[PDB]
């Protein structure tokens, strides 16, 4: 559905961005 | 019936004992992590696969009739038939939220079918796996008996209660389970309990303000709450030594009318 | 929101739908937001709320133009929100605001 | 007399066993060589990694 | 003669009719096959012969007529009615009411034997010796008669390759011969196999099968066996009811109720053929051993050559103990290899993994899903709770119960079914609305490669191709990889379109699944 | 009398049996059962005929990996087994109105020697039995089986096992339920030497019964060391019937009260028990609540206290199944009451330290063996006088098969030869109607 596929780009935590000091160097 | 009271004392430190004590208290949470989550940090079984017996099911061994035996409802991962793990922590003496005693005091008023350790730098609880699981979720991780900076879950090397916290206010660990992403300023576990390393750290939440800390701590300390400040707690003590040091010279009412 | 340095604040709408309009939220400010003002009854409308760092979206804003018993304003549990105020006089703007568009405010105490 | 009263023996098939079984700990014969390293340096006053 | 009556018997769970008018008997021997869909109510009926708790009637009763040792202790089959006993007094005559008439129930319900379903009833850490002698000397035969029944028992499960292997080390159908081995050795009165086959494979099935004609028939023991496999059930009784949401739909002959249940099935959808684009795994010469010093070596993997292609169904077919669940724990990343090189193609790089790290083999975790063999869900929890909070779905909860009533649906589970399941606990399912629930879990954060170790097992031809179509419609949609351990060849077939060959931890040839299939046979 | 203690008895199954018992009728020096089990496990004594026949088969004298080539004897004791019983009764008996009961055990491989009390009458301790079955088996074996001069000794190696080099019986052939005087913990430990895991087979498996065994033994050991007496007698007394015997029903009451509960909700049932019973009354109430609690009957409190430990192993064990949890109940029940009510736990903190000693033996590497070979004989569970040991009972007969140290693989000899003994599988209801029988002469 629409509402699933706003709800999966307007939440989605990744984790390397989040998290740059363990998945990022 | 009985209402009971649970710890004298009319401090903060007293107050917060007595609410561990209560299993009425409803803890409050300061922290979600996902059920798979504290599992990977408990380093016990992969998350997603069935949990291993040690016996069959109880319906399928046979036992002898005993009234008293199966007066007592068995929890559920004793039904099942799974093994005993553990979980243990490590307390900080700089104004951890809970302290060994006082978790050994509240796991064994709280839950059914566990066992508690209390060591000066230790406190481990052994239950039936699934239900260790449940508890260590429910009331061990996302409540305020823990903070990911000066409270740690950890096996094998254990020693820091009694050292000075670190640049950041986490506890010293000499396996460094946990780290402090200055970035997010939160707590990532990046190995397990035993020392193991995880392949995608988890994020514990951040560390609880100091100014809460000193509200929420059971510790007695000089620069906190002192137990001067308590004579309460101290008057408790010394009737129990004193009641503890009649009975055990001459058990009768008329000795323990110097009580 | 700004309130700090200037007398109007802007507020960003970060995810909309129905009747709920989240805000968008400060990965600098949002570090002691320990539980604060947790809705005891249900929540009327109009009220502008906070995710506590409880939840895992801590520090979005969020208010709904209707009341119901079990989430606030933002998605989230009674124990994960707090309360920090109320809209009084302007309202029916936040349900013909698109995402994305900045609504300003005024503080009346 | 001195290295007769500094012997004694201890059999290592019951410990073997529990830990296969009971603790769920594989053992080899690497990991018997390993176990030997460990007590050798450790019998007289070690202490490991400490 | 007449072993056990079952009156009109109506179990009901809160005005929701598990089972309604039930009705049949059993003589002293005789196969019944109870034959119906997947929740059905089969395994509610055996546990409710069985007598396990919470499975009391709520209308009806059920009678056990057998005999009794009324001092010594023992009941017996009713055939020893009328026999001077071991011990003195001799065998009276019993008609046990269960959920009633105590002071028999602890005694007879000894001397009943139930096979429960994807459970084992195993010590575990006992190895497999261990739990056949203990079986054995819970009740019958004697230190001589335990010893060689034993060995001819591990003759029938041919489970002599793992004599002194530890039952908790085996996997899965190994684990089911061994609680089968040692359901045998009690010499009960009834015998009730829930799926007594399992998930295995066709040789060991009919090995199974064998094994349970030799034993229970000869001894004229009464079993009620559960399949929902019709062939399994035809096969094995000779009267046989048919059951559908409770109500017994047919009773009579096994040939004429399976001959009515074949005609109630719904063929397959033979998906349209899609495209793959890159390769995406590579698997070189990986390898997993099992050393011990007490039993030798278990070369679970034997350097496997594998390589997976983006969106594609790979299959992994093979005999059971062939190494198919090893190598999806590898592939998973789960389990390390021993030897070999294991590497993942994230967008344009090549992630060496057989390396723990963020850096490393986390990198590709993150989009890694795995529906295990032996699964599990937090009995703890609500459905909706192991959906949403148990892994971390990313969203706030009040939209979390729409996506897991979307994921549910897409599972195949209609939409009444999925409002109504999600405030429910996993024991208040049934053992393959459990396995969809545990398929929707692994699916609900959506990976990448995603492995499916065994998708069905415990489900109707038109559950499993709700399953199939499910799949073939998140791989086509979403360009899902997709890792397929099974054993139901049709499946492979419509599903799978480079299924490989296990067999003692070797790939033997890849290809199409029918090329497969005529390799096989 | 000098009591006025009364007691309502209660069975296993929570059935009232009898109403105003005195409470010295349950007492050791008073109570008929007591005395038999006492006078049984002096004089019973068990000998192992296949384990004979297996040693000297392969010369196996010695002990732990011993065996002397040349020294072997191909005897069949287990074939014979009636002869050699019937010549080792002949040999024992005194008199022909006399016990001396020699029974076959397990057809053959074992024997249930009974020493006649004529023996035992003229002697100043319990090990003449052993010291005259080994005599009566070796002249027995010499006999039968016509073994030359030269091998009596290795038929007596076999029999008692290095006795005199080491002064005990360590490779042999011949058991029995108390240890030699010498190798004791203190003075009058010798009847504290019957491990939980015995007496749980004895009992088999049943929770009252290897309760009432284990408290039992242990406040006869208690009042042979001297410590029941004078103004101990009465608090061990009450501890023996509230602890062991179910007195007024207190375990099964707080047991049923706390069927879904945990170790704090056993100890709310018992404080509110013991002041609704008047045990315990209001010392103070402090500034900040918390009144104070001070026992208006010292001894009544430390029954209850002791029923209620019993109550809430039972309880935690049952609820995980598993017997590993004994030590750490023991311990947080009696920390739990003491800074609830602010009164002493149970035995005055001694239950506590033997509780520690509990889990510092069974829970670490320092950790020694399970929770099955407690007995007061040890050092590290000497310390409370019989007040912590019998809820170990209740804790191993709820164990559900997760246990190195089950009774199946330490006691089953035990429990074949001492469970043909109404008294002893059942000293329960025989203890309840020994007390009966005995209740007006008070
Ligand atoms: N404790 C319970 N409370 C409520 N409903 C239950 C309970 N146990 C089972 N059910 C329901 O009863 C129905 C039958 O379940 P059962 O386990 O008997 O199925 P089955 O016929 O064996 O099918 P399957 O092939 O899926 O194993 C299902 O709808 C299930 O959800
Ligand atoms: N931890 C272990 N230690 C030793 N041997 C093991 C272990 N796990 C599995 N094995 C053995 O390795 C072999 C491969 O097991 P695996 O689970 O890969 O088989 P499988 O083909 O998936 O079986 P099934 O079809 O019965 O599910 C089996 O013989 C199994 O008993
Ligand atoms: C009787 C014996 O205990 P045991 O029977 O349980 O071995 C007794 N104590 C022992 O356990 C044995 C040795 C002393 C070891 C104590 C070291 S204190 S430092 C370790 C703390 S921790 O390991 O508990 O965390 C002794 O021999 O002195
Ligand atoms: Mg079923
Ligand atoms: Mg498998
Ligand atoms: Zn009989």
């Amino acid at each position: 559905r629409l509402f699933l596929k706003a709800l999966k780009e307007k939440f989605e935590e990744d984790p390397k961005e989040k998290y740059t000091k363990f998945y990022t160097f | 019936a009985y209402t009971p009271q649970f710890y004298p004392g009319a401090t903060k430190v007293a107050e917060n004992r007595r609410n561990h004590l209560n299993p009425n208290y409803e803890l409050e949470k300061l922290r979600e992590i996902p059920d798979e989550d504290v599992v990977k940090i408990m380093g016990h079984r992969q998350p997603g696969e069935d949990y291993k017996t040690v016996h069959p099911p109880l319906e399928e061994m046979d036992f002898v009739e005993d009234y008293a035996r199966d007066l007592v409802e068995p929890l559920n991962g004793a039904k099942e038939g799974h093994r005993v793990r553990y979980i243990q922590f490590a307390d900080s003496m700089y104004f951890a939220p809970a302290q060994p005693y006082d978790r050994s005091r509240s796991y064994m008023s709280r839950l059914r079918g566990v066992d508690a350790g209390t060591l000066s730098g230790r406190q481990v609880v052994e239950c039936r796996e699934s239900d260790l699981e449940e508890f260590s979720k429910n009331i061990l991780m996302d409540t305020e008996l823990f903070d990911p900076a000066t409270s740690g879950m950890r096996g094998a090397t254990v020693h820091g209660h009694s050292l000075r916290l670190d640049e950041n206010g986490m506890m010293f660990d000499a396996l460094q389970r946990c780290v402090f992403d200055e970035k997010t300023g939160h707590v990532m576990y990046v190995k397990d309990q035993v020392g193991k390393p995880l392949d995608a750290p988890v994020d514990v939440g951040e560390p609880i303000p100091e100014a809460k800390l000193r509200e929420i701590t059971t510790i007695y300390r000089n620069d906190g709450v002192a137990m001067r400040a308590d004579p309460d707690v101290i008057e408790v003590v010394k009737r129990i030594h004193r009641a503890r040091t009649l009975g055990g010279y001459i058990p009768t009412n008329e000795t323990f009318k110097g009580l | 929101t700004g309130l700090t340095t200037k007398r109007i604040g802007t507020l960003k709408i970060y995810f909309k739908h129905d009747d709920i309009s989240m805000f968008e939220r400060d990965w600098d400010y949002s570090k002691g937001l320990l539980p604060e003002n947790t809705p005891e009854k249900s929540i009327d409308s109009g009220i502008i709320a906070v995710t506590n760092m409880v939840k895992k979206y801590k520090g979005y804003i969020g208010v709904r133009t209707s009341s119901n018993d079990k989430y606030g304003p933002t998605g989230e549990t009674f124990e994960g929100t707090n309360i920090v105020g109320k809209v009084v006089k302007n309202s029916e703007i936040l349900k013909s605001v698109k995402q994305g568009e900045n609504i300003y405010i005024l503080e009346v105490n | 007399w001195d290295d007769i009263r500094r012997t004694v023996i201890v059999g290592m098939d019951t410990a073997h066993s529990v830990l296969e079984k009971r603790l769920g700990v594989e053992v080899t014969p690497e990991t018997i060589n390993e176990y030997m390293h460990t007590i050798n340096h450790s019998l007289p006053g070690g202490a490991v990694v400490q | 003669m007449l072993l056990l009556e079952v009156k009109n018997v109506s179990k009901s769970y809160g005005d929701t009719e598990v089972l309604k008018n039930v009705s049949f008997e059993l003589n002293e021997g005789d196969v019944m096959g109870v034959l119906g869909r997947s929740g059905a109510g089969k395994s509610v009926l055996l546990h409710m012969l069985r007598g396990m708790e919470g499975y009391e009637p709520t209308s009806g009763q059920i009678i056990y007529h057998v005999a009794y040792c009324p001092h010594c202790e023992n009941v017996e089959a009713p055939s020893q009615v009328g026999k001077k006993c071991e011990c003195e007094t001799e065998y009276v005559a019993k008609s046990v009411d269960f959920w009633n008439n105590n002071e028999i129930t602890y005694a007879l319900k000894k001397k009943i034997a139930i096979m429960l379903q994807r459970t084992f009833a195993l010590y575990g850490e006992k190895t497999v010796a261990e739990n056949i002698m203990e079986a054995l000397t819970a009740a019958g035969y004697e230190g001589k008669d335990a010893t060689e029944w034993a060995l001819n028992l591990i003759k029938m499960v041919k489970l002599e390759h793992r004599v002194a292997h530890i039952s908790r080390d085996l996997s899965g159908g190994e684990k089911q011969r061994v609680v089968l081995a040692r359901q045998i050795a009690k010499n009960p009165v009834i015998f009730l196999a829930d799926e007594p086959t399992g998930t295995l494979d066709p040789k060991t099935a009919k090995f199974v099968h064998n094994a349970l004609t030799e034993a229970v028939i000869k001894h004229n023991i009464a079993m009620v066996i559960t399949s929902h496999w019709p062939e399994v059930i035809e096969e094995l009784c000779q009267k046989a009811i048919w059951l559908d949401k409770g109500e017994m739909r047919l009773v009579g002959e096994s040939k004429h109720v399976v001959e009515e249940f074949m005609k109630t099935v719904t063929s397959m959808k033979e998906f349209e053929k899609v495209e793959v684009k890159d390769e995406l795994l590579k698997l070189e010469n990986v390898e997993k051993r099992y050393v011990s010093v007490d039993r030798g070596i278990v070369k679970a993997v034997d350097g496997i050559d594998v390589s997976i292609n983006e969106k594609e169904i790979f299959g992994l077919v093979g005999v059971s103990g062939a190494g198919k669940t090893t190598l999806s724990k590898i592939i998973a990343a789960v389990i390390p290899p021993s030897k070999g090189n294991y590497e993942f193609r994230l967008a344009d790089e090549w992630v060496d993994m057989t390396k723990v790290g963020p850096l490393y083999r986390g990198r590709a975790k993150r989009y890694i899903g795995m529906l295990f063999q032996e699964y599990s869900l937090y009995p703890h929890r609500t459905i909706l709770y192991n959906l949403t909070e148990s892994i971390g779905l990313e969203m706030p909860g009040e939209f979390a119960k729409m996506k897991a009533e979307h994921t549910l649906v897409s599972v195949g589970f209609t939409e009444e079914e999925a409002e109504n399941m999600l405030e429910k606990h996993p024991s208040e399912l049934s053992v393959g609305e459990k396995h969809r629930v545990a398929l929707a879990q692994v699916l609900i954060r959506e990976p990448h490669l995603i492995l499916l170790d065994e998708p069905t097992g415990t489900m109707d031809p038109i559950t499993r191709n709700q399953v199939a179509e499910s799949i073939q419609k998140s791989r086509s949609e979403l360009d899902q990889t997709y890792v397929i351990v099974s054993h139901d060849m049709d499946f492979v077939l419509n599903v799978c379109d480079r299924a490989a060959l296990v067999r003692g931890g070797k790939i033997i040839k890849t290809g199409k699944p029918d090329e497969i299939v005529k390799i096989l046979s | 009398v000098k009591y006025e203690d009364k007691i309502s008895l209660y069975d296993a199954k929570g059935n009232l049996v009898a109403e105003n018992v005195p409470l010295e009728a349950i007492s050791p020096l008073y109570n008929p059962t007591i005395k038999s089990m006492v006078k049984n496990i002096k004089r019973t004594v068990a000998v192992n005929l296949a384990g004979i026949e297996g040693t000297l088969a392969a010369g196996k004298i010695g002990g732990k990996g011993c065996q002397v080539p040349g020294r072997t004897l191909d005897i069949s004791a287990v074939s014979n087994a009636q002869a050699i019983a019937d010549e080792v009764e002949k040999i024992l008996k005194v008199s022909e109105d006399d016990d001396t009961a020699v029974k076959i055990i397990n057809g053959g491989k074992q024997l249930a020697v009974q020493v006649p009390t004529a023996r035992l009458e003229v002697a100043a301790e319990y090990s003449v039995s052993m010291l005259s079955t080994a005599m009566a088996l070796k002249e027995a074996l010499i006999k039968t089986f016509n073994i030359d001069m030269f091998d009596g000794s290795t038929v007596h190696a076999a029999i008692v096992g290095n006795y005199p080099q080491v002064m005990d019986y360590a490779g042999g052939n011949i058991a029995s339920l108390l240890g030699a005087p010498s190798m004791m913990e203190g003075l009058g430990y010798a009847l504290r030497n019957i491990p939980v895991n015995h007496a749980v087979a004895t009992t088999k498996k049943n929770m009252m019964n290897a309760i009432a065994f284990s408290s039992v033994m242990e406040q006869t050991a208690t009042f042979e060391m001297g410590d029941a007496v004078g103004s101990f007698e009465r608090q061990h007394l009450l501890g023996l019937a509230y602890q062991g015997l179910n007195a007024d029903n207190l375990v099964i009451d707080f047991i049923k009260a706390n069927a879904k509960g945990t170790v704090g909700s056993v100890v709310e049932t018992v404080i509110d028990r013991a002041i609704a019973d008047g045990v315990i009354v209001v010392d103070k109430t402090m500034s900040s609540g918390f009144n104070m609690y001070k026992p208006a009957d010292v001894n009544k409190w430390n029954a209850y206290a002791a029923a209620g430990l019993v109550a809430a192993v039972a309880v935690s064990c049952g609820a995980a199944r598993a017997a590993q949890n004994v030590a750490s109940v023991i311990l947080y029940f009696n920390d739990i009451l003491e800074y609830e009510t602010g009164l002493p736990g149970v035995d005055y903190g001694r239950s506590m330290g033997t509780a520690v000693g509990f889990s510092f033996f069974s829970h670490s590497i320092y950790g020694g063996g399970g929770p099955g070979i407690f007995n007061g004989n040890h050092v590290v569970t000497r310390h409370s006088k019989g007040f912590a040991i019998p809820p170990v009972c209740a804790a191993m007969c709820a164990d559900a098969g997760t246990q190195m140290f089950s009774p199946e693989h330490t006691s089953g000899l035990v429990g074949s030869v001492y469970s043909a003994f109404d008294e002893f599988r059942e000293p329960m209801k025989y203890v309840i109607e020994g007390a009966l029988s005995i209740k007006d002469q008070f």
